[PDB]
């Protein structure tokens, strides 16, 4: 009589671009009410132009990120080239479906920039059915953050998109959203971590 | 992890048997407990021996049991396995797996040799 | 022995065990097969003791499935075991497709099994060289011919067994394309009797059509062997 | 003569034969030389070339950050061992989130050498490897076909190994506390002495690892510059 | 494995200039009996490492045995002093063990804290480790380390970490009064504050306090003392 | 003559030739001294065959390992078999403290290792272990104890034992005086004298590079610890000065 | 090694991608269902959009809307150069088994040099779907394409179903699509009238961005 | 006499050397790894006129972007190609991108050398010549039974390969276009064919850079490239 | 060929591996005598290292050298043979005793232990896979009826009852000698027969081995109804018996 699943919180927002992707997220953790810390890194770096961010329970997302990094390093060492974001997406899908009857409590978002200089963001679910989403978010804030994204993106430079992401996440905190934000951005010359 | 491993074998439906409802999850019911009725007891015995005496005793016991069990007839005709009974010290004991019987149907003898020892 | 390489490479790059299987095949009985249009006559040498032995039990032109059929030369028990394996495999394939098994798939499977017995420990090579005849999924008659080494190749008119080379040369010299049923049966009978004594009791020829494997009656065989005896002189 | 039929039989003098033949197989391999300093370990070596049409067979394999090795024997054994240490390093960095001790990896592979040379129906590996690393200090290791691992300041495998061993022993004191360029020059001179046949960009396999510099094969231009430097 | 029977109350761990200070209360409540009041809560895996718990005693003792054998394996294959694993390694080991037990549906009823120092540039006592029986050196917060492992394997790093009933209300006092690089007197006063509110605002708590320090000298077991 | 080609097969006159092949192999391998003292024990490992190899790092190749930081284990045979037996000793101590919580008594460990080494000398396909392992420990109340399993699987309690090349000469040298009263700090000089005299390969320069040590005595609180070079060097100088005269 | 195995046995201290893990609960087959009693946020999988496939004189029309959380998810997978598979119900299950069926078909086409039949692919997919029936599996697929025995529109589901026909539609609101199709449908229909009928029926289905593809004897177009 | 795994006095496996003795007996095959692609060819050694010449083909497709040529024992080589394509499509399943040629030949090599316990019993006496295009251009590979795989600019396998490799060394040049590669391969073949170079007595498969498809040349294409040869 | 290598019947019978194992037991020349009295059972052996490649040295605690061992608490044993094989057979007898005590709920009997060890050695002899244990035991024990029992087996596996026996070199003529001592026993409190059996066993070893047998080269143990626990008699008491005999 012990359910091995709990909601730890997370509001990983996503936004693509012409040649950039903005996978911002929070750095706050809480069991149900009380907060564990105020700085919990969750955005795990996969490759120099690809990252992953999720709002699931901390143990499953950390194990999944570490396993994906191990598989990517094995792929790099045995093949001597970085995997593509499509390859990483298919690997993540197969990994997630490998545990289908005992699924990961992890809503992944795989962000990156293709070799053809095109930002792509892939939203995921528990089992693995993913989609190429121009704007997406997961977790508790997904009810409140998505319609702003449809209003804005669906209806521009990277600065305006970064400012819109900052305004949206701060509005979400005003509306377990978080207290500090890490605005990751993947330009044409690698990732640039921007604490906020 | 579990449930075998997919390998694009392409032979999923056989003309000898049908898949079980649980496949290989092996849900805990009375038949599952009775399946692991002898493996668990010998696990306890090897635990006792290699704990108190040293793991070399468990090593010698397992190699002797595999060697005497390796000395048996081919699949088909039932093997007496007397030497295994002497080594495991079950010749003095008569138990439920000795008496009773299971009658067993669709597999040719050559498929049984392929299944038993991987040819 | 269990987990022991019975067949291994020799100093001159040859598998001596597979070679021994090859002359074991050559010491076996003869068997001829012809193809034309949409049918394939098949013949095997019959060897029975008169007045004591039962010809009915001695069967060589078995049918594997609805369409494919198999003849063999060499070890009979090995042939029976591989026949059981191939029939079970044909029913497995017909379960997954719900369509009849083509000749090419079962020929490749026979080649795979005969290769496996030449590459696994504790198994000797199969001492037979079976040749399969049947229709593909395209519904075109074709014949394949496996060996103990596992090599297979499509054939138009091939023979096996004792004195195989003489029958192969005769068929290569005399074979025509798009022949009649009587012509095909006559050619098969002449081909097997080139290396077999001319008698009705030493042949059990049957014709494979899309309906079935029809065994030729004894009277037709008697008439044809008498005709061949007349033509010889 | 009669006791070499299996790898579980000792001669009247108490000595294996299959293990010695594996050592001879290592001796038949091509040359490779590595030299350490205070905080830098170069690992160079030749690259086998069967014919003029064939490009050279790559020797160096990177196992992990600050971990790369050179084969001097059978290629399949090298591939299997490289895969095993790759899996071990990635598993250690996965579960514990830290770099693996080089001593632990060397002991683990030497343990596998022990298991595979102990039981019958098995053969010892016909390859020796330079398990070199910078786990907070430059180290070069060597696992033999018999279960055993050794550590040196410099090393050579097979071919004209005597010339490289003589040169390294002669100039062993300059190797400690020297610049990276001097270490590269000395190692390439040792490989040139091993050739006794001239060093080129294709057949040379210069690789550098150490402080603020993970394992990465040097580019063609810098390699050409170094081979010009040793030539004059 | 089935459920909690013999459980502790809380343990408070903080950092300061010379090292970590962590304090239990030496209580093992048998549901509603309070049988024992002298249980050894905070263990010591080796030098510069301490593993506290708050939960079932059997799971914590099993983890203590596992970590002890990991340390003995480490010492058995030791050449340099730097070969000793840091607290991060032990913390990741405990996290992986809890995750594996979570997968098996055999959860370990504990809330672990792993604390210590992840470097050896200050002390030099690990070249000559003695298992069976000067002045304090300042240590930067970067070289210090403390972690957490939950029921579900959730883990993180922070300056101050609490388990059990302390996680609700004592964390507020710690966030209010914590400062970087405190003196031992002020740190002990903060510990006394945390444990007196734990004693007053809980039933299964206690006042027979344990204190243990993890500094450049090593692990120091201060004597038991009753709260004021 | 056929019977000698397998360890399992018995010779006609009741002596397994393979076992004496192990004995010859170990006797033609690196030596290993060890003995007891009033303060504690001292085990020494000398690597003479490395004299040709002028490549080894300074004192990096150590043949003396430890279990639980309480027990010393050393050897003279092949490295891999000895390391396997060492890891078996570590595993035995592991299982003992897991399932009983008390440190393994030494007689338990040496008995289990003795039957483990013997457990390979009654089958046909596994290579027999080629290693003669010396286990040792010292307690204040119990004084000292040094065991030595032979490759056959024969464990005996020794006050002092030497195995390898020139083992007879070293055992003759140790028996000149009773070493029970000689302290551990002073016996290093005598050990240096014996290895410099008995062994021909060891010259004056090689004494510091290719030699290993560890005690268990009261100075280290009866626990494992290697000799610091500041302790070895005066003993080396005194031994060289004495032998030079 | 055997040593480590026995050591782990006495001490009582004991993962390829294609291997499927299961719960240690008493009945793993109902495990997800038990978890659905506890919560539903995790078990909110991306469901597929209703699909409408039908034969006509020249080829086959296959139309499907884009509505998942998402509204631009492709609902048709390329099983083969002539076989196009649909997606309905649980997106992950049908997607993964469509890809795995395509890999089986590629292996069969490689070793056995012949184009596979639509009946064969439908039978294989139904067999593997039935292999994991009872564990919990939601998937609605409409195999459709050409083979040497003419065109074929085989329909398969999680429960091992295999029904041949000429008119099919699966997903949410499939009964409305069936009603409109029975109201208006003819085998001897033009391509323009056929795609107009498909668009009208799909628009009726998702009312109470459509994507349509035309499969022909030499492959399939994207219009 | 001896087991399947026993080192010789010269540190060479006896069974590996015997496997290398068997690969010489076989049909000629030639390949040129020019920048435009790979032109892996074969012999079509016809046993007799009664051979159907449809089921006996030496050039098989491990994948759409991979070509190969078989030599030595033929059923064993078919097993190698079957395992290679199985793991290639497995790689396609796990990873979206098509499998590189290098990784495929590693899978082939670790298939070949698994006969030692380090199940299969004896070594695979086959000498394949894998070739195909991937993201870094064309790549041509080789795997003798000893497992020392190595890439080639141009290579030949089968019986009487000495003349083929000598002529390839004496004619091959860098920056050779695809038609030049075709005529070079046909000239090398005709200068190692015992019989005349007819249209039906040769098999060629091409994996072009732009197309990246396994196109086995038909009768008309073979006839054209035979006709365009020099005197 | 290879008839004498494996446990093969060979021409005209005479399984030769068993004879080679028996000869290997004989080559160790550690004579060990066992004698059965009345409500007592003395087992006596020699504290000497088995003959092998190595040799005894002054730096060796001679008390640790021993051939007499305890199975569980009441049933003792004395293996003479190879070093590893003797203690391995001791551990196998311990395992059989543990099996009996765990399953049947009471202490094992000497007869049942001897038959079980005989069956295990039978499995070793019949199977040529594994080498035969060259170690002949000598088991003593008190039965449930409070009577002594002497027993012995060999590498052949011939478990049989005895009243006085010896294992090791020169075991042929010694069969007569013990009988003569039983003749002296043919012509009393518990301690009286205990002392008589002890001095008779010591005299038997003295007559067989034929030297003084100083107190630091004898290990004596007795199981009687007064005590019933296998305990080794001290050195001083052995010296007292030796002086009393002389």
């Amino acid at each position: 009589r012990w359910y091995p699943y709990i909601d730890n919180g997370g509001t990983v927002i996503g936004l693509t671009g012409k040649d950039y992707v903005i996978l911002a997220a929070d750095t706050r953790l809480s069991l149900s009410y009380s907060i564990y810390t105020r700085f919990c890194p969750k955005i795990s770096k996969l490759t120099d132009k690809c990252i992953i961010g999720s709002s699931g329970m901390q143990s499953d997302i950390k194990t999944l990120h570490s396993l994906l990094q191990k598989k990517i390093q094995l792929f790099v060492l045995e093949h001597s080239h970085y995997p593509d974001i499509h390859v990483i997406a298919r690997l993540l899908c197969v990994i997630l479906y490998s545990r289908r009857f005992f699924p990961y409590y992890a809503f992944n978002i795989l962000a990156g920039v293709d070799e053809n200089n095109k930002g792509v963001l892939y939203n995921y679910d528990s089992v693995g059915s993913y989609c190429e989403a121009t704007h997406s978010c997961v977790g508790s804030g997904s009810q409140l953050i998505l319609p702003i994204l449809d209003n804005r993106v669906e209806q521009f430079n990277l600065g305006d998109d970064i400012n819109f992401v900052k305004d949206a996440i701060t509005s979400a905190t005003e509306r377990y959203t978080g207290d500090k934000t890490l605005i990751y951005v993947i330009d044409k010359m690698g990732i640039n971590v921007n604490t906020l | 992890n579990y449930l075998e491993k997919l390998n694009f074998d392409f032979k999923v439906k056989d003309v000898v048997s049908i898949r079980d409802i649980n496949l290989e999850g092996k849900e805990k019911n009375i038949e599952t407990f009775h399946d692991t009725i002898l493996l668990n007891e010998e696990k306890n015995f090897l635990k006792r021996t290699g704990l108190i005496y040293g793991s070399q005793e468990v090593y010698k016991n397992i190699l002797d049991r595999e060697i005497v069990s390796l000395s048996r007839r081919l699949p088909g005709i039932k093997s007496s396995l007397l030497s295994l009974d002497i080594v495991r010290n079950t010749i003095d004991r008569i138990d439920s797996y000795e008496y009773m019987e299971k009658i067993d149907p669709l597999e040719p003898l050559s498929e049984i040799i392929e299944k038993k020892m991987n040819i | 022995s269990y987990d022991r390489a019975i067949t291994v490479f020799s100093p001159d790059g040859h598998l001596l065990q597979v070679e021994h299987a090859l002359e074991a095949v050559k010491k076996g009985g003869c068997a001829v097969a012809i193809k034309s249009s949409n049918f394939a006559v098949l013949a095997v040498e019959k060897k029975n003791i008169p007045k004591l032995q039962n010809p009915k039990t001695t069967e060589k032109l078995i049918k594997l499935d609805e369409h494919n059929c198999l003849a063999f030369a060499g070890l009979n028990a090995d042939a029976r075991v591989l026949v059981n394996k191939t029939r079970l495999e044909c029913q497995r394939y017909y379960l997954n497709m719900d369509e009849p098994a083509p000749v090419d798939y079962i020929a490749k499977y026979v080649a795979k099994v005969q290769q496996k017995f030449t590459h696994r420990g504790g198994v000797r090579p199969f001492g037979i060289a079976t040749l399969i005849a049947g229709f593909k999924n395209n519904k075109e008659i074709c014949i394949y011919q496996t060996e103990p080494s596992g090599i297979y190749a499509a054939w138009k008119a091939q023979a096996i067994g004792k004195n195989a080379k003489i029958v192969q040369e005769f068929l290569e010299k005399n074979y025509q394309e798009n022949m009649e049923q009587k012509d095909c049966i006559f050619l098969a009978l002449k081909a097997i009797f080139e290396v077999v004594e001319l008698s009705s009791k030493n042949v059990e020829v049957a014709l494979l059509t899309e309906k079935d494997l029809t065994f030729i009656e004894e009277q037709e065989i008697n008439s044809m062997v008498e005709l061949i005896d007349q033509e010889r002189t | 003569n009669l006791y070499d039929t299996d790898n579980i039989i000792y001669s009247p003098e108490g000595r294996l034969y299959q293990v010695e033949y594996a050592s001879e197989a290592i001796k038949q391999g091509t040359c490779a030389v590595a030299i350490k300093s205070k905080d830098y370990v170069v690992v160079s070596g030749l690259k086998k070339c069967i014919s003029k049409l064939s490009f050279p067979q790559e020797k160096i394999f990177k196992i992990d950050d600050y971990i790369g090795i050179s084969m001097s024997g059978i290629t399949s054994d090298a591939k299997v061992l490289t895969k095993f240490m790759q899996n071990e390093c990635l598993s250690h960095k996965f579960l514990y989130n830290e770099n693996i001790n080089i001593e632990s990896l060397v002991r683990s592979v030497a343990d596998k050498y022990q298991k595979n040379t102990q039981k019958s129906s098995k053969r010892a590996f016909g390859v020796g490897l330079m398990i070199a690393a910078y786990h907070n200090e430059p180290c070069i290791f060597e696992t033999r076909p018999n279960g055993s691992y050794f550590e040196y300041d410099a090393l050579s495998f097979g071919a004209r190994s005597h010339a490289s061993k003589t040169y390294l022993e002669k100039n062993l004191h300059l190797f400690e506390e020297c610049s990276l360029e001097e270490l590269i020059l000395h190692c390439l001179k040792a490989l040139k002495c091993s050739l006794s046949s001239e060093l080129t960009i294709s057949n040379t396999a210069l690789a550098v690892v150490g402080k603020n510099h993970p394992w990465q094969e040097i580019s063609s231009l810098q390699l050409e510059e170094y081979l010009s430097k040793v030539k004059m | 494995t089935l459920g909690p029977v013999v459980t502790g109350t809380s343990v408070i761990a903080i950092k300061y200039k010379h090292g970590i200070m962590i304090a239990a209360d030496r209580k093992a409540s048998y549901g509603s009996y309070a049988k024992f009041q002298n249980v050894e809560r905070i263990f010591k895996i080796n030098n510069k490492t301490v593993m506290g718990f708050s939960g079932e005693l059997a799971d914590a003792q099993y983890l203590h045995e596992l970590l002890t054998r990991k340390n003995i394996n480490n010492l058995s294959e030791k050449k340099r002093k730097e070969d000793m694993y840091t607290p991060q390694h032990y913390h990741s080991y405990v996290s992986r063990v809890f995750y594996v037990r979570k997968n098996r549906i055999d959860p370990l009823f504990n809330n672990i804290i792993i604390a210590g120092i992840n470097s050896q540039k200050y002390d030099n006592n690990d070249d000559n480790v003695l298992l069976y029986t000067e002045e304090y050196k300042e240590i930067h917060k970067d070289d210090l380390y403390i972690g957490f492992v939950d029921m579900h394997g959730t883990n993180f790093c922070d300056d101050y970490i609490t388990t059990g009933y302390a996680r609700y209300f004592a964390l507020t006092l710690l966030r209010d009064h914590y400062k970087d690089n405190m003196t031992e007197e002020e740190a002990r006063i903060l510990i006394n504050e945390c444990l007196r509110i734990l004693y007053f605002r809980d039933a299964t708590s206690s006042n027979f306090i344990q204190i243990v320090k993890v500094t450049s000298k090593g692990v120091e077991y201060e004597e038991p003392y009753i709260l004021p | 003559a056929g019977y000698d080609l397998s360890v399992s097969t018995f010779s006609p006159d009741g002596r397994l030739y393979q076992v004496e092949y192990i004995y010859k192999s170990i006797n033609n391998n690196n030596t290993a001294l060890c003995l007891e003292c009033k303060d504690g024990i001292i085990c020494c490992c000398i690597n003479s065959n490395m004299d040709k190899n002028k490549m080894i790092k300074k004192n990096s190749y150590n043949r003396i390992y430890h279990v639980n930081n309480n027990i010393i284990i050393t050897y003279s045979g092949f490295d891999g078999d000895a390391r396997n037996i060492i890891d078996r000793a570590r595993s035995e101590a592991n299982t003992y403290y897991y399932n009983f919580h008390t440190n393994i008594p030494l007689h338990i460990l040496v008995n289990r290792i003795s039957l483990y080494i013997h457990a390979y000398t009654l089958y046909w396909h596994m290579r027999p272990f080629a290693a003669s392992i010396i286990i040792s420990s010292f307690n204040e109340k119990d004084k000292g104890d040094i065991y030595c399993i032979e490759p056959n699987g024969a464990c005996y309690k020794y006050s002092g034992i030497v195995i390898g090349k020139n083992k007879e000469m070293f055992k003759t040298e140790i028996e000149k005086k009773d070493y029970k009263d000689i302290n551990v700090r002073d016996a290093i000089e005598d050990i240096y004298k014996f290895i410099l005299t008995s062994d021909d390969h060891m010259n004056k320069n090689n004494l510091q590079n290719l030699v290993n040590f560890s005690w268990i005595c009261k100075e280290s609180s009866y626990e494992f610890q290697n000799i610091h070079e500041e302790i070895l060097t005066p003993a080396l100088n005194k031994a060289v000065e004495y032998i030079e005269k | 090694s055997f040593m480590n195995e026995i050591d782990n046995l006495i001490n009582d201290v004991e993962n390829d991608e294609l291997e499927f893990c299961v719960a240690p609960v008493n009945v793993p087959r109902n495990f997800i269902k038990y978890a659905q009693t506890q919560n539903k946020k995790l078990f909110d999988f991306h469901k597929g959009t209703t699909t409408l496939a039908f034969k006509f004189k020249d080829g086959i029309i296959v139309a499907v809307d884009s509505r998942a959380s998402s509204q631009n998810v492709e609902k048709i997978i390329e099983i083969n150069k002539n076989i196009l598979g649909t997606m309905a119900g649980g997106a992950a299950d049908c997607l993964y088994w469509e890809k795995y069926l395509g890999k089986i078909i590629k292996i069969y086409e490689l070793r056995n040099n012949e184009k596979i039949s639509v009946r064969a692919a439908s039978t294989i997919l139904s067999n593997i779907l039935y292999q994991y029936k009872g564990y919990g599996l939601c998937c609605g697929i409409i195999l459709s394409g050409y083979d040497h025995t003419g065109f074929n529109m085989f329909y398969v589901d999680d429960s091992g179903k295999k029904v041949e026909g000429n008119l099919f539609s699966c997903g949410s609101g499939s009964t409305y699509a069936y009603s409109i199709l029975d109201s208006a449908y003819d085998y001897n229909l033009n391509l323009d009238q056929a795609v107009e009928l498909a668009r009208n029926a799909i628009y009726h289905a998702t009312f109470r961005k459509v994507r349509v593809f035309h499969i022909h004897k030499n492959g399939y177009d994207k219009i | 006499d001896r087991g399947v795994n026993t080192f010789s006095p010269e540190g060479r496996l006896f069974q590996v050397e015997y496997a290398l003795g068997a690969i010489k007996l076989g049909s000629t095959a030639v390949g040129i790894c020019v920048n435009d692609g790979v032109i892996l060819a074969s012999e079509r050694r016809i046993s007799s006129t009664l051979i159907e010449k449809d089921s006996v083909e030496k050039l098989l497709s491990i994948d759409d972007h991979i070509g190969c040529a078989m030599s030595g024992l033929m059923a064993d080589a078919r097993t190698l190609i079957d395992y290679a394509r199985v793991e290639c499509n497995h790689y396609k399943f796990i990873y979206n991108e098509n499998i590189n040629i290098k990784s495929c030949v590693e899978l082939i090599s670790e298939l070949a050398l698994d006969f030692s316990n380090l199940i299969m019993s004896r070594p695979f006496g086959v000498a394949l010549l894998i070739g195909g295009v991937d993201k870094n251009g064309p790549c041509l590979w080789y795997t003798e039974p000893s497992g020392t795989n190595t890439r080639f600019s141009a290579a030949s396998i089968g019986s009487a390969q000495e003349g083929a490799e000598l002529l390839l060394q004496e004619n091959y040049k860098k920056d050779m276009t695809f038609e030049q590669a075709e005529i070079l391969a046909l000239t090398v073949l005709r200068q190692v064919m015992e019989d005349k170079l007819s249209t039906s007595n040769v098999e060629i498969c091409a994996i072009k850079k732009s197309d990246q498809t396994f196109y086995k040349y038909n009768t008309d294409d073979i006839s054209r490239i035979i006709d365009v040869l020099p005197s | 060929m290879y008839d004498r290598h494996l446990t093969i019947f060979s021409p005209d019978g005479n399984l030769y591996q068993i004879e080679y194992a028996i000869k290997a037991v004989k080559n160790t020349n550690i004579t060990s005598v066992g004698v059965k009295g009345e409500n007592c059972a003395v087992i006596i052996s020699q504290k000497k290292m088995a003959t092998q490649y190595i040799s005894q040295d002054k730096l060796l605690d001679y008390n640790n050298i021993t051939n007499i061992y305890n199975i569980t608490d009441e049933i003792g044993c004395s293996m003479v043979g190879m070093p590893g094989d003797c203690l391995s057979m001791v551990y196998k007898a311990r395992s059989e005793a543990s099996e009996f005590l765990y399953s049947n709920g009471y202490n094992v009997n000497a007869e049942t232990l001897c038959r079980n060890i005989c069956d295990k050695i039978q499995v070793y002899t019949q199977h040529a896979y594994m080498r035969l244990h060259a170690c002949s035991g000598m088991i003593i024990g008190i039965d449930e009826n409070n009577k002594p029992e002497l027993f012995k087996f060999d590498p052949s596996g011939f478990c049989a009852g005895y009243r006085a026996c010896v294992i090791g070199n020169k075991e042929q003529e010694s069969i007569s000698v013990l009988e003569r001592l039983l003749e002296k026993r043919k012509k009393e409190t518990i301690d009286e027969d205990i002392r008589n059996t002890t001095i008779l066993a010591i005299e038997a070893l003295q007559t067989i081995l034929a030297f003084d047998l100083k107190a630091s080269e004898i290990e004596v143990a007795i199981v009687s109804t007064k005590n019933r626990n296998f305990t080794q008699i001290s050195e001083k008491e052995i010296d007292n018996y030796l002086t009393y005999i002389a």
